Order: C-alpha cells, then structure tokens, then sequence
C-alpha cells in the first residue's frame, strides 16, 4: 500500500509571531525537531520515498499546531483463511503506533470521524485478482513488554475474483471430465482408443 | 620527497573529476575492507587517482543471426556536468588493458578483441567529450548445437522412421507422427526461453519452423497414402498439353509413396542443412 | 541487394553500414523489395524442390520425373523474372533515393550502376528458361 | 464439531470472570470476541483480541472490562468489574475472522451457547 | 581568478538559508523541467511496472546566487547541492528510484551570472504501469511518469516543460524489445490533495505490442495443430485406434500450450 | 551484539527508526530495536517431509569478551515471548529453547544466547501433492491385469502412461 | 564463505602507560586511526555486518601492537572448469591484499604457519553437493602498471557430490534404456506397441 501519511500535534515551543501565519518549511526541519516515531505493527518492509528528497512536508502554524506529512510504501501482514479458497475473502490489517512512548506519553487520534479519516484515491488500485470492497477504521490497545500502547488499525476488506482460477483449474477440470465421458460412446471393441482416453485423462487430470 | 603515495581518505578532500558510465544500468564501487580507491599525488602537481568498478551496462544485441551472432559492445563514459570546454578526455598510450581472459565468466560468448573511441556529444546542457571502448563477443553455438540443433534433427529423423512401417500400422504411424510434433512444437517453445521476447524470425527459429514443416510434410503424406489405399478404395507435332503436361496415366501409383519418401526427405533434409548452413557461416 | 544494403557514411571513408535482413521485413526498405524477395525465395525453392526430385528417378518414370522439374523450372524461371521485373519499383524509396541521388526513380538507375548480381540474375533467369525447356523436350524424348 | 465452552458465574450482588475455550479449530490466527444479549436488546459488541495481542473495547464498557487471550490453551477470558444492575444480560462468546466487521456480529462463524450474568442491588 | 572565484563562490555561499526557498514571501517561483530518456529497460506485465532511466533537469531562478565579474557559468562540484536549495521534485507512481553513483553521485549543478540555477541528475525509476490486457497481445498501453512537487502548494512552486513539446528528448531512440512507442505526449495542470493544490506534470506514453513473437510462439502452432486434427477425417473410421489418438492428443496438446503460455 | 548465523539482516526504518532508548532514575538503560533478519538454519532432510528441524538464533558480543561483557536472559525461562501466537503454514513449533554459555574463540572467550526452535513439519500438503497421485497412478497401473493378454496395445499404453506420469510427477517434485 | 578477518600490526605512534595492559576498545575508533585497506582480488560484492554495531573490533596493547579484526560475508569467484561434471573437483582460490600500497609500503604475512593461519569451523559448513576436502594456503607478489603488490592466497579444495545426478539424472536414463531394451521380448506383430515403447523412450530421453 502506498500512502501519504500525515500527522499533526501542538508543539508550544514553536509558537511565534510573524508576517505569515503558516510557514511552509523545508523538510529539512524536520530532522531538527522532536516527531513522532509511529512504526507500523505488522510492516515487514516499507519504504520511505527519498526521490529527488525525502518526500516529506512540515507546516508550522502561528499557533504551534504542526502539521507533519510523508509518503510511504508499506507491505505489511495480511493473514489469509484459504479454506474457501479462490471463493474466499480477507480483511487485511493495517496497524501503527509509536514505538518508544506508552499512552502517558503519546496518544493517537484520528484527524477527523475514523470512517472519513482514511481514504483511497479512485483510481489507486493496482489490484488484479482483487476487488476492494471497503475499509473499515478502528483503534485499539496492547500490551507489550515494555508497557502500554496505543494502536490505530485499518482493516481493508479485499474479495478475490474468480474468473482466473476459472479459467486456471476448472474449465481445464471440466472439459477433461467430459473427454473422459465421452469414451462410453464407442464400441467395446475399441479397448486400445478407450485405454487412451481412460490414461489419457487420468494423466492430465494428474498434472 | 618524490611522491605521496595516500589512501582513500583524500579522495574526498581534493576535487576529483565527476566521471560516469553514460550506459550503465547499475554501476558500484567495491567497500570491503575499505574502499577500493588509490590516490597518489608528486611534486609537479600530477593527481592520479584509481578505483575498483563493477558496470552492469546496456548492450543492445541484434539476434538475427543467433547463435552465429557476433557483437561489438559498447562502454562509454564521460563527465556529467563539465562540458568539453572545461574538461577533455584522453585515452594513453595502454589505453585498455586485459589480463587473462581464461578466468572470465563468458560461458556463452568468446571475447574477440576491443577498440578505443572518442567522440563530442550534443546534449542541451552542453557538448561532453565521452570516451567509448567496444568489446567483440562472438557467440559460441556448442550449448545451442547440443540444446535444440541435435534433438529437432533426431525427431526428424524419428517422424522418418515412420515411412518404413507397414502402411497397414495406421495407429502406430499416426502416434509416431503426432507425437513427432508434440516433440517439435515443445523443442519450438524451450528453444526461445533464454532470449528477449523479439519480434522477427532468428536462425534457430528459421530451422525450428522447417523442420516443423517437414514433420507435418510426413504426417500428411501418409494420411494421404492412407486415404488413397484403404478410405478411398511443339515442333514435333503434338497438342500443347500432350507436349507439356501428363494427362497419360497420371492418382493411381500412390502405393509407392512410401517408397519415394524414403529417398526423398531425407534429400530434401540434406539440401536444406546444406544451404542454411552455408548460408550463415560462409556467405553470411 | 533485395533486403541487405550497406551505405557508406560520407566522411572520407569506408563505414559502410550493412542493416537489412529477409528475416525482419521491418529492416527492408520497400514493398516492392519485399517482394523481389520472396518471389527469388519462392524460386530457390522450387528449384531446391529438384534437386530433391532428381531421387525420384530410382523408382518413378523418367519421362514423369522429367516433365516434373521441366515445369517447376519453368516456374522458378516465372517467379525470377517476377522479381527482378518487380524490384526497380523499389528504388523509389527513401533509403534508395539517399543512397543513389535525386535522378533515381521507378525504373530509372539515376547514377548508381548495376553489379555483378544483377546481371547474374538475368543469366539465371534466361539459363532456367533454356534448361526447362531442355527439360521440356528430353521428358518428351524418354518416350520416343 | 466445532464447540466454545463459556465458564463463570450466573450471579453476583463486585467483579467477575468468565472464560471461553475453543475445541476442535485453533483460533490463534482469528479474532476472539464477546458480545452481550440483554432482554429486548439487540446484540452489543463489548471487547476483541487479535492475533497480534491487540485489543479493541466498546464504549460503553471502556475502562471496565478487560479481555485477554491465552494461546497455549486456546481461549479468550473476559475480567468483569465495577458492574452496574443494568449489566445483567446473556454473555456471548464467538470467534471468527473480521470481514465487514471487528464490531459486528454478522462478521463471526463461531459462537458459544450463551452464559448468563445478573447483578443484585 | 581562481582567487577572486574562490571569495566569490564563499560569499555566495556565506548566511544562505537553505531552509527558505528562493522568495518565501515573494511569488511562486517558476522551475522549468526537461527529460532525456536514456532507455526502458523493462516493461513487464506480472509487475505492472516499466524501469526508466533518464537525464532530469530542472531549471530556477534564485536572488541570493546571483554573482558578477566572471563571464562564466560556475559549473561547481556536485556536493554544493547538499548546501543549496534545490525543488523538492518527486515521481509519485514511483516504486524503486535511485541516483546513479559511479565515479561519484550522477548530479549536475551549475550557477549562471543572474542567480539562474540548473540541477541535473541521472534517474533511473521503475514505475507503476498499470496495463488493460483485454485485447492483449493486439492492445496498446499508455504508460505514465507522475512528476509532482511534495512540500510546496501552487503558492510556493510552479512547474513548467521547459522547451514546450521539446521538453523530452531521446524517446525517438528508444528501442523496446517488446514494444514500439508510437507517441509521446507532456501535460501540466494543478492537483488538488486535503493539504492544498499542487502543480502536476504528466510525461505519457502510447506503446503498441508487436506482434511477431506471438505469431511465432502461439498463433502459427495452434493453427497447424487444429489443421492437423482434420487428418482424422480422412482417416477410415474403422481404425478407430488412429483417429482416438489424433484427437486426444490434439486437445492435450493445446491444453498444454494455453497452460504454459498464460503462467507468464 | 550481533548473530553468529545471520545472512541478511536489517533494522526498520519507517517512519524512523524502530528503536527505543529508554533511562531510568538508576542508571538503567533500555535498549530495543525491531529486527527482521534471515537466519542461516542447516536442515537435515532425510526425513522429509516427515522430518523435525531445528533452527537456532546465535546472539553473541563480537568485541568484549567476558571480561567485559556477560550476557544473560532476562526473566529466565519467559523472557522469549510471542511464540505460542505463530501458526506457519507448512511448521508447527513443537518447543522452543533458551540456552546461555560461552564460546571460546582464538582472541577469547566470549559470552552466548542461543534461542532454538523445534519445527515440526505438516503433512497435509505433501499427502495432496505428491503421494495421493502416487498410489492412485499404483492402483491404475494394475488395471492392465484385468486386460487379456493378446489386447497388446492396452496394456503397453496403460504401463507406458503410468511410468510416464510416475516420471512427470518425480520431476515436479524436484523442480523445487 | 563467512569469516572473521584479523589483521595485527604495529604502530609505534600508539605506545602509552596506563593501569590496563591492553585497551579493548570500541569499534568506532578504527575509523579514527589508520586501518590497512585489504582488499579481495577475485571478491564480488562482500558484505560487512552491520547488526546491532559494526561487527569489528579493535584492541590496542601497550607495547603499540594493534590487533584488529572484522566480520564478512566474502563472496569470492572460481573459475570452474565443468568438463568432467558431475565427476569434477575444484580448487575455488581466494585471494587478497592491499590496494593502494606496494611491497615497499605494506607487506602481508600469517600469523601461525601458513597451514594453520586458515581455521575452518567443525560444525560450520554450508555446503549442500560439495565436500571440503582441505585448503592450501599461500603467498606470493603480482606485477601491474601501478607497481608490485604482496598477494595472500587462499584455494578450498571442493569435490561434487554425485548422489543427486545418479538419483536424478543418470538412474532415469538407464531405467529409460532398460524400459526401450524391453521391446525386444513383444512379438513381431505388435506394431503398435512396439511403437509406443520407441516413441515414448525417445521423448522420456529427450526430456
Ligand atoms: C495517455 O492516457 C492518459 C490518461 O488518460 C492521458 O492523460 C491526459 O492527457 C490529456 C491530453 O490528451 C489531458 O487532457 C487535457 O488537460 C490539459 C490540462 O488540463 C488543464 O488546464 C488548465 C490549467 O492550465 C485547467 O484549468 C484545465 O481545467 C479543466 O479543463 C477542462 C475544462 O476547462 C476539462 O478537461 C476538465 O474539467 C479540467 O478540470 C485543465 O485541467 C488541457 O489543457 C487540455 O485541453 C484541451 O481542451 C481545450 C478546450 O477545453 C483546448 O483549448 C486545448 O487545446 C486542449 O485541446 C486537455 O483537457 C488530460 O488532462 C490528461 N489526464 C491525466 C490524468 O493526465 C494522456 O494524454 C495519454 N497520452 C497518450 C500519448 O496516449
Ligand atoms: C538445537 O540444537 C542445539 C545444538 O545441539 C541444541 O543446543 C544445545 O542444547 C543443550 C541443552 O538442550 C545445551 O546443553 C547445556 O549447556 C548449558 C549451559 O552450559 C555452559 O555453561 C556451563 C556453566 O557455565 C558450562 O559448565 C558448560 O560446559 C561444558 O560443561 C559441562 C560441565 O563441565 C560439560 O558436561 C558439557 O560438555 C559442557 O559442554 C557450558 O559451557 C548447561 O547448563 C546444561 O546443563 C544441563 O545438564 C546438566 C547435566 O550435566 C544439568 O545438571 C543442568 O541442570 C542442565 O539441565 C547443558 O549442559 C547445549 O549447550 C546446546 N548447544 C549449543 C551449541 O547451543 C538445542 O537444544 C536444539 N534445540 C532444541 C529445541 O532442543
Ligand atoms: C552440391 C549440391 C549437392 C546436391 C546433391 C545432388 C544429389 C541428389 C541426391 C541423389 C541423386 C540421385 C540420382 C540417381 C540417378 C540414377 C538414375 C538411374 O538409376 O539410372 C537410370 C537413368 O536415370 C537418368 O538418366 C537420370 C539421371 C540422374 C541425374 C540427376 C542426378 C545428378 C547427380 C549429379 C551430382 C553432381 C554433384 C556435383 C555438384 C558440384 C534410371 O533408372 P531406371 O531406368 O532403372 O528407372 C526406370 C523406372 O522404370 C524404374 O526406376
Ligand atoms: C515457429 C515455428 C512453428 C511454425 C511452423 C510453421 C512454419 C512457418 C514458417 C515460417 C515462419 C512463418 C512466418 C511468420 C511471420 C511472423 C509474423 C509477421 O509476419 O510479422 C511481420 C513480419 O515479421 C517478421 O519480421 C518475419 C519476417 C520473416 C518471415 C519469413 C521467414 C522465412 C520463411 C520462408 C519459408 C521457407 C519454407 C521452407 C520449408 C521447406 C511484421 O509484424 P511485426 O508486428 O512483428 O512488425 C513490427 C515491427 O516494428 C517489428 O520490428
Ligand atoms: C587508443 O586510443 C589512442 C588515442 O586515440 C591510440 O593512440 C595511438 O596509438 C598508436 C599506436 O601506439 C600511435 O602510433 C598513435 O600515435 C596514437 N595516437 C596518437 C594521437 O598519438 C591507441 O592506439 C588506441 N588503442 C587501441 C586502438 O587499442
Ligand atoms: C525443402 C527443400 C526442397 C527446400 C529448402 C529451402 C531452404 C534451403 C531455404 C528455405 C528458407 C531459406 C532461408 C530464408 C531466409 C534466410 C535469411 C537470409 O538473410 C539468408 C538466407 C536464409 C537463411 C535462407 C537460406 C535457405 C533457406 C533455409
Ligand atoms: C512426397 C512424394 C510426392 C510424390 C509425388 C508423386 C511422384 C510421381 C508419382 C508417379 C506418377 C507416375 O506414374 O509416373
Ligand atoms: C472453452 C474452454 C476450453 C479450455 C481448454 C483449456
Ligand atoms: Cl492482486
Ligand atoms: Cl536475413
Ligand atoms: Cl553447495
């Protein structure tokens, strides 16, 4: 998944006053100053785009309400039930929080009501074999050995289509059931053309 | 003292030239231990400064002559941001150097030669004096002969044997015959698996699809013996057609087609490698 | 030639730059080149197609073998005069008309001069029409 | 078959726990639930576990309840305290993996037969 | 003077704010954009993504480098760009980018008498194609790079081809294996994100699929196999061993064929 | 620290990296970091797929010998975590184990945590792919006793095909 | 081929009294001080370990001799000679030294006999078809156009193992040579049979 993630938290000592409100900041300020260090729960290995520079924005307000945006590429555990398989469906987590501060310390909220909170461009699917049904935004708690932490989870509910495997497995199935059916048709003399079907479909069926 | 004879640590004190491989994909210096670099520097001001590379560069091949294919690939570089006006390039006296060629990792090709080239180069920052050196390779055919040549001539070979079968053997002909291309249309589709998905026909495609054209010649010649023997059953003062044509007794001598296509493919196969062969190693 | 050509680069020098290939039609400069070759194809195969006949004559009537090639060379002579009757159309093309000068054209040389391939074929094509017809009159002959 | 035995006591005046263990399907890769039944109410999500030990509460039992999940045996434990009288319902536990849901009882395949609780004033 | 240089080039350099772009409370300031593409090395179908290496400029203007006195352009080492400001220009359907570095870091930059500044690099970037295979292998793709700037809205930053239609150069020597570019074409327009309006730059290309490779792979077997399952026709139907054969072999065979065609 | 049998390994740096510092009034320093690394694992396949595997993570300080330095376990025998939660698709973790020693080395001795796993391996996937056809092509190879003796051509076809797909089911297994 | 590479040598500028006899410094100090800049000749891509510190260290003795030592992933080329495959045995070298300074400025040495300077681990071995038969260590100078340089080789001696070719390759043949001989025995007039047997044994053979 490939996301512009933002963040935003108050920072009273960067309040100032001056000419603008908003100053739109290099984001070379942004190693200068405290962020938060949210890491994904079930990431394995996400990128953190850096070309032509690190693509991040920071945006101090007047105010000192910080605003902290940087566009990533996560691949992340998506743990899957394959009983119905390729009829089944799945609901893919997404899972972050801050990695070194408990709740005392840092807490998450989302910006604005969790459904509205988290959208997917319309023409952002690179899907083949799956239709994105919807999303659906929750938070939640765990305990870890270190403490206590806060956890903000999508869960993106993904449902496989099946005309691949159709044409895969059972329209190959099928049409080979039916190649051995056909053999009744002849006489029962034929034992060497009916031994061919009879093998025949049992090795393809095999392979 | 003479010289100063240091390591990588001044490499980046003093300025160096920007150099790049212009058609490199993937390039990288070597950094174990520490890195591959050397810089020595003598008391008249003359900087010389040597590294290891490794260069995975483009070399965009013209296969239609494989696997008799010859190439001349290219390595150029030269200086990313200074045009010609503020450096030059310039090959010494031992330009390129090769050491024994007997420990190098060419399987597939055999390393013929090397030449040296400067050229300018019109760019819209500027114009660059890039430096270019060319490697011949001319491909080796044994892994090929052995792969496709052998086992598409074997299974011609083997659609042959067909002909001297009994013409009464209809299931055994027609299984020999089929699976003959079976075996011809698999050798067709693995021969193609180590090459780029190009689009014209290659000299190994070339024989694949005639020696596919005379395995399908055998099958339907039998099926029209076959047919024919069981399931169906002008000065010297003539007519241009009777001068010409054969509207005599011939058709009837079917029978004997076996007999002809015994001499006559193993002719034609003959000819054909003759003239393909020659074709591609002597006069092409 | 039909599909290959090699041109020169024009600097005091040799760099005689040989693209073209029968097998990518892409690479040949015209149509009509195209089809000079395929009809000089056809006939190299019709003539390869007797040198193959020439073993039918252990078994099949010598007269019959006979009038086979008398007619298939007769075919190849066809095909050769149809290609080399068809290929000055092609001159016409950009890489011709380059390569030669603005004189050149349908049918029309220009400056460029003929080489020994040419006039080789035309041996070729007057040589297959005598042999058929040799072949023509000894099939008739085997008879008596 | 497929069975989650509920455990725990059916009267209090206070805290309280109630188990769940499941029997013939390891659910250490789904997500354990529980949910609540009151007299002429629909069914109300109180609290999930997931796979990766994160839990998820429902806002009118925040700060109350506390879910826990021992993978070993397989099961999921629910601690009851601070109950209130109009907590006295039928407590359901399920199991199953979140497709449209984590909150919604349309989501789990699994689910127990029911252990309830009342609360005495 | 190399001197007169050398002071030059440290006052240019001396209380320079790289965190401020070149009028922070002035005008947008304009960059122009030209693209030399070198190759495509890869347009794969599994991935849904093509590889493109290219010569990427970009073209401001800023006050502060402004000198005078040295009819030259300053075309300095490569490691000043870390000290200058430079646009914050990314590649937004990127997948796996990087800045080639042999000998050193492939960069250009290069100061101009009134303060113009150019900033090349060497890119190679694989890219999200993502391709309509219905009509495969008879369609044609358009394949897309996304150039965008991050951290600056239209307020800050504007973006332009520089050259018009002559921005890109290089895409009539490509040479694709598998494709063949019919057109190129440059668009620029503005984006409009939850954190403002963004100018946009879109460098398309049209491909069409040759077709030679699957006529001789998959169209020329599969029709002299169906023209071959006829012989049984003309096989007597009293050999029924023959005619069994032909035909279970026949639908074996293009079972096959479909199968390991379609697994790429 | 580092692993004696790690092939590549990396730390996770999204959004930063995934490391804790951690001081206490005391003086005590906590010190984590979230590590994906490929461990080497020497896997005697004699058995498979009935086989028991043992893989084991080798944590060990590469330049205090234990003069310096002394490694132990924190909370003993559960200071290794989270391994009940792990379900793999082909492995089940019969039992995992701590062990703390030392090595000795030319330079010195040195300190080492070992923390092994026993996997044991699932046989559902192999009885689907490779032996069910096995015994089924057996029981069609004997079809050709039931066939009478001058019938050649059935039963040469039926021997021959089922040779043919004990072959093609043998190279598929090996292919991977 | 993993290993822990130690280089010792003296360095007079280094000489100091303290309480400690030796100082078993941090890693760090290495960049710090002059290191001898060994590079693999015939190496490809090696890689340094860098998990959870650089995997090096140094250790600095109060006479002035240093001992440092570093920890590799070499991955080193042999040209293979693949003629008596699988019956072949080779002698993969491994060679290195230093780059920028000639014998005059650096020379190598083993520390304990040649024989002895290379120690291969017991239970350490990776190999999945070759048997370590042994190494053979040695030294020698190589000439170049930037002058002499002192060369410190290394050649494993590996024999293949034929255990998978016979099981894989070499058996089917002969079961497929066995199975086409067994023609013979069918009576003249089974023609069909007969055919299958050359058929299918030629494509198994093929294949
Ligand atoms: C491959 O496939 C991709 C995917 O489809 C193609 O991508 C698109 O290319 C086409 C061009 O072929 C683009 O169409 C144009 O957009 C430009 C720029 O748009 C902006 O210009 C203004 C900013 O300066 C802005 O105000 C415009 O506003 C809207 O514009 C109109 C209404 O006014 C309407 O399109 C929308 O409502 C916009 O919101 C606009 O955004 C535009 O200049 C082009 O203009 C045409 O029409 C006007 C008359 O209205 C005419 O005067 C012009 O001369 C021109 O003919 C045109 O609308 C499209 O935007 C691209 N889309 C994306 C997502 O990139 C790609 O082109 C294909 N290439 C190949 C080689 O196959
Ligand atoms: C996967 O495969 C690996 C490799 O085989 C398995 O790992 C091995 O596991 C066993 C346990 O299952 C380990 O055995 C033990 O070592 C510990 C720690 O000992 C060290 O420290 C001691 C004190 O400092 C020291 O004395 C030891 O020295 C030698 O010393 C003893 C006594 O002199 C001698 O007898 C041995 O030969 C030692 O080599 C050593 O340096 C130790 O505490 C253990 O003792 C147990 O047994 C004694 C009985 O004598 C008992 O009294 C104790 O209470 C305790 O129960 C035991 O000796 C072994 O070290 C591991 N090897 C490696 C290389 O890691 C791993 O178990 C496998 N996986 C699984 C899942 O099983
Ligand atoms: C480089 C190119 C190489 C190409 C290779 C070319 C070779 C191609 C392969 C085989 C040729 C076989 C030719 C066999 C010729 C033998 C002909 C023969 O058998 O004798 C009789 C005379 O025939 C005839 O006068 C016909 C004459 C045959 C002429 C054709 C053979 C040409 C051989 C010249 C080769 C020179 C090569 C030198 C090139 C530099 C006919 O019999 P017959 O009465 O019983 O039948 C009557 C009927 O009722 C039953 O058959
Ligand atoms: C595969 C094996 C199994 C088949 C068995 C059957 C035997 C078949 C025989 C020959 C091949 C058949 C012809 C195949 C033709 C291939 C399909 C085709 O015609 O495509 C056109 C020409 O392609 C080309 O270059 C190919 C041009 C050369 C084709 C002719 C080859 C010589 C065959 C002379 C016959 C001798 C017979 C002798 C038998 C005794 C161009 O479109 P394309 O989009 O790509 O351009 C886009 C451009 O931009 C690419 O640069
Ligand atoms: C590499 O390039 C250089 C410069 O172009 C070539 O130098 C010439 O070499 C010949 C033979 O030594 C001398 O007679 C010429 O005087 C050299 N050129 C000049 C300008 O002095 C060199 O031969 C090239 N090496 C090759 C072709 O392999
Ligand atoms: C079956 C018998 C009778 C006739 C056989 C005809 C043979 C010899 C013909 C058919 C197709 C021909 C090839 C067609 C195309 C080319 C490419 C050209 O650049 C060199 C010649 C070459 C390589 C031809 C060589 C001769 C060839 C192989
Ligand atoms: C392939 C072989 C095709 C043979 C074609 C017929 C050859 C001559 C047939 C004999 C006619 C006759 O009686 O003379
Ligand atoms: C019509 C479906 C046929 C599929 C054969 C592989
Ligand atoms: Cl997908
Ligand atoms: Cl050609
Ligand atoms: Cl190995």
């Amino acid at each position: 998944i490939d996301v512009f993630f933002r963040q935003s938290w108050k920072d009273e000592r960067l309040k100032f006053k001056g000419p603008m409100t908003v100053l739109r900041l290099n984001n070379l300020m942004a190693s200068k100053i405290w962020t938060p260090d949210t890491f994904f729960h079930n990431g394995k290995k996400s990128v953190a785009h850096n070309m032509t520079m690190p693509n991040k924005l920071l945006r101090i307000t007047e105010d000192g309400t910080l605003l902290y945006t940087m566009r990533l590429t996560v691949r992340a555990e998506c743990p899957m039930h394959l009983e119905d398989f390729p009829m089944d469906a799945h609901a893919c987590p997404l899972k972050f929080g801050s990695y070194a501060y408990t709740r005392a310390e840092v807490v998450y909220e989302w910006t604005r009501e969790p459904a509205r909170s988290v959208v997917v461009a319309e023409d952002g699917s690179r899907l083949n074999q799956y239709d994105l049904l919807g999303q659906t935004v929750d938070s939640g708690i765990v305990q870890s050995s270190t403490g206590e932490y806060v956890v903000m989870t999508t869960h993106f509910h993904l449902k496989r289509k099946i005309g691949y495997f159709v044409i895969q497995t059972y329209l190959p199935c099928i049409m080979t059931v039916i190649l051995s059916q056909v053999s009744f048709w002849l006489n029962r003399e034929s034992v060497p053309a009916r031994t061919v079907f009879g093998v025949t479909t049992v090795l393809t069926m095999t392979t | 003292i003479k010289v100063l004879r240091l390591n990588s640590n001044m490499v980046g004190k003093i300025w160096i030239p920007d150099t790049f491989f212009r058609n490199s994909k993937k390039a990288d210096a070597h950094w174990i231990t520490t890195p591959n670099r050397m810089l020595r520097i003598w008391n008249d001001g003359r900087v010389l400064y040597t590294l290891r590379l490794t260069i995975d560069a483009e070399c965009q091949l013209q296969l239609h002559n494989f696997p008799m294919d010859e190439h001349s690939c290219p390595l150029e570089f030269s200086s990313y941001g200074y045009p010609r006006e503020e450096i030059v390039y310039q090959w010494k006296r031992s330009s390129v150097e090769v050491g024994d060629t007997r420990s190098w990792r060419l399987y597939q090709f055999s390393f013929v030669g090397l030449r040296n080239t400067t050229e300018v180069v019109k760019t819209t920052s500027g114009d660059y004096v890039v430096m270019s050196v060319y490697f011949d390779l001319s491909r080796r055919m044994g892994y090929f002969t052995i792969q496709t040549y052998i086992p598409c001539t074997l299974i011609v070979v083997l659609s042959w044997v067909s002909f001297w079968i009994n013409k009464d053997a209809v299931p055994a002909r027609t299984s020999l015959g089929i699976t003959t291309v079976l075996t011809m249309t698999t050798l067709s589709t693995i021969a193609r698996k180590s090459l780029p998905k190009v689009s014209y026909v290659t000299a190994m495609d070339l024989f694949v699809s005639v020696c596919f054209i005379f395995v399908f010649s055998a099958l339907v010649e039998y099926g029209t013996l076959h047919y024919f023997v069981s399931n169906r059953k002008c000065l010297d003062g003539k007519d241009c057609a009777s001068f010409f044509c054969c509207f005599e007794d011939c058709h009837i001598r079917i029978a004997k087609m076996d007999s002809y296509a015994r001499i006559f493919f193993p002719t034609a196969f003959c000819l054909f490698n003759l003239v393909y062969w020659v074709s591609y190693l002597y006069l092409g | 030639g039909l599909f290959h050509y090699c041109v020169g680069s024009g600097l005091a020098g040799r760099e005689l730059t040989c693209r073209g290939s029968f097998t990518d039609f892409s690479t040949i400069p015209s149509s009509a080149f195209k089809a000079a070759a395929f009809f000089v194809l056809l006939s190299m195969v019709l003539i390869l197609g007797c040198i193959t006949c020439f073993s039918l004559f252990f078994f099949c009537n010598t007269a019959t073998v006979y009038k086979i090639c008398a007619w298939m060379q007769l075919l190849a002579a066809l095909c050769l005069v149809l290609g080399c009757m068809i290929f000055p159309d092609g001159w016409d093309a950009e890489t011709i008309r380059d390569m030669c000068g603005a004189k050149t054209g349908k049918y029309s040389l220009g400056d460029c001069s003929v080489r020994w391939a040419y006039i080789l074929a035309i041996i070729g094509i007057l040589n297959a029409l005598i042999l058929s017809f040799l072949a023509f009159v000894l099939g008739n002959r085997q008879t008596d | 078959q497929v069975q989650l035995q509920e455990s725990g006591g059916g009267l209090v005046q206070g805290s309280l726990r109630v188990s769940c263990a499941a029997s013939g399907r390891t659910f250490t890769t789904y997500i354990m639930a529980w949910f609540r039944q009151a007299p002429g109410k629909e069914r109300e999500f109180l609290a999930a576990m997931d796979q990766g030990r994160i839990q998820y509460y429902g806002d009118s039992v925040r700060g109350r309840f506390t879910i826990s999940r021992d993978y070993a045996k397989n099961s999921v434990d629910l601690q009851l305290d601070g109950l209130r009288p109009e907590d006295t319902a039928v407590y359901y536990c399920a199991a199953g993996a979140g497709f449209w849901g984590l909150r919604t009882a349309s989501s789990y395949h699994y689910w127990g037969q029911g252990t309830q609780v009342t609360v005495s004033s | 003077n190399m001197s007169f240089v050398k002071e030059t080039v440290d006052k240019l350099l001396k209380g320079y704010d790289i965190r401020l772009r070149p009028d922070f409370g002035g005008p947008p300031v304009c960059v122009g954009m030209n693209i030399d593409i070198a190759s495509i090395d890869m347009v794969s179908e599994v991935n849904m993504d093509y590889t493109l290496t290219m010569y990427f400029q970009q073209y401001w203007r800023d006050k502060r480098l402004a000198y005078s006195g040295i009819p030259l352009n300053l075309t300095l080492d490569n490691r000043v760009a870390d000290q200058l400001w430079v646009p914050d220009t990314y590649f937004l359907n990127d997948k796996k980018s990087f800045v080639h570095g042999v000998t050193v870091k492939n960069r250009m930059i290069r100061l101009h008498p009134d303060g113009t500044v150019l900033y090349g690099l060497r890119i190679t970037t694989t890219a999200a194609c993502m391709m309509d295979l219905r009509r495969y292998p008879l369609d044609e793709q358009n394949c897309t790079l996304e150039i965008e700037s991050y951290g600056y809205t239209t307020d800050d930053i504007e973006f332009y081809w520089r050259g018009g239609d002559k921005a890109v150069t290089g895409v009539e020597r490509i040479e694709l294996p598998q494709f063949s570019i019919v057109e190129h074409r440059l668009v620029s327009r503005n984006v409009v994100f939850a954190t403002g309006a963004y100018p946009r730059l879109s460098l398309s290309f049209r491909l069409k699929r040759n077709i030679g490779y699957f006529i001789l792979q998959t169209y020329m077997p599969s029709i002299l196999i169906t023209i071959l399952s006829w012989v049984s026709f003309w096989i007597n139907y009293d050999a029924s061993a023959a005619r069994v054969a032909l035909g279970i072999t026949t639908v074996l065979t293009m079972t096959t064929i479909n199968t390991h065609l379609r697994e790429t």
